[PDB]
């Protein structure tokens, strides 16, 4: 449902 | 929030989410206060009877939204937290009193149209404005009803209930930390907050000086928008020595 | 940081600060006994 968001805000 | 409209583009710039990294989703609201710290309900990362304890690992925080699930690309922000502060007495064990909790972002955060701080307020502002009878604003990305989620961030107004009121509607015990708000069942006017709420911002406009001023986090409520039921939210300015103080020491 | 806030904390960069108002912060300064 929610839409991804940039893998640098995981690291 | 049940009953309540779509917000506006930067009507609520302090409004934040606490996003979970795995799953990814939403936990609750939170608000900016200053460019590096974020004030959120302490039981949106730690209720031991469901076991819920989150580390600063666990957490983002996405600023400047409106859209519940995009990412919103150029307009948003989103931080990690170097540390998290609950209140030392904070009560989970009974009734969330001091709920509370304090974050400390890893960067500083740029303001924009869309992100900006909201006022905590001083001892004369909370005297003037917390009167029953007078409105303030929740929003958050929480559910519409009860028992059904929205795609922007929603906004209800409330007027802040007489204490004796809210004491009668519920058996948990109130302190002198929380106030509850809401109508009345003969009021014929609806809202509430409602699960993914918890941890924003409820808040007040001074007519002296046209500052949005936060009184209160959405705390806990029986239900959303049941009859007979209201909202309660942490009581701000009776913890503010607290927030000063972990600010000015961290 | 210290209290109070920011400074320039609660002014909105799209609405008080170009003098707009949203469409239902009237219903709240109505309900403090009206403000003006
Ligand atoms: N009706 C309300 N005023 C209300 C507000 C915040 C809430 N938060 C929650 C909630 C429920 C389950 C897990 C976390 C929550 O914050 N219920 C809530 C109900
Ligand atoms: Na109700």
């Amino acid at each position: 449902d929610f839409e991804e968001i940039p893998e640098e805000y995981l690291q | 929030i049940v009953e309540g409209s779509d917000a506006e583009i930067g009507m609520s710039p302090w409004q934040v989410m606490l996003f979970r990294k795995s799953p990814q989703e939403l936990l609750c609201g939170a608000s900016l206060i200053s460019d590096r710290w974020v004030l959120t309900a302490a039981h949106c990362l730690l209720y031991p009877p469901w076991d819920k304890n989150f580390t600063e690992n666990d957490l983002l925080v996405r600023i400047g939204k409106h859209s519940r699930t995009r990412y919103e690309r150029n307009i948003e922000k989103i931080s990690m937290l170097e540390k998290i502060y609950i209140h030392p007495r904070y009560n989970w064990r009974e009734n969330l009193d001091r709920d509370i909790a304090l974050m400390k972002l890893k960067k500083p955060v740029a303001f924009s149209d869309y992100i900006h701080p909201v006022c905590l307020p001083d001892r004369e502002t909370a005297a003037s404005l917390l009167q029953a009878g007078y409105k303030g604003r929740v929003t958050g990305w929480g559910n519409l009803k009860e028992t059904g989620q929205p795609s922007v961030l929603q906004v209800v107004n409330l007027p802040i209930v007489e204490r004796p009121v809210c004491k009668d509607s519920t058996r948990i015990r109130i302190t002198d930390n929380m106030f509850c708000a809401g109508y009345k069942p003969d009021e014929g006017k609806r809202g509430d907050a409602c699960e993914g709420d918890s941890g924003g911002p409820f808040v007040m406009k001074s007519p002296f000086n046209n500052r949005w001023y936060q009184m209160g986090i959405v705390s806990w409520g029986e239900g959303c928008d049941r009859d007979g039921k209201y909202g309660f939210y942490t009581h701000v300015f009776r913890l503010k020595k607290w927030i000063q103080k972990v600010i000015d020491q961290f | 940081t210290f209290g109070s806030g920011e400074a320039d904390c609660g002014l909105r960069p799209l609405f008080e600060k170009k003098s707009l108002e949203d469409k239902t912060e009237r219903e709240l300064l109505e309900s403090y006994i009206d403000g003006r």
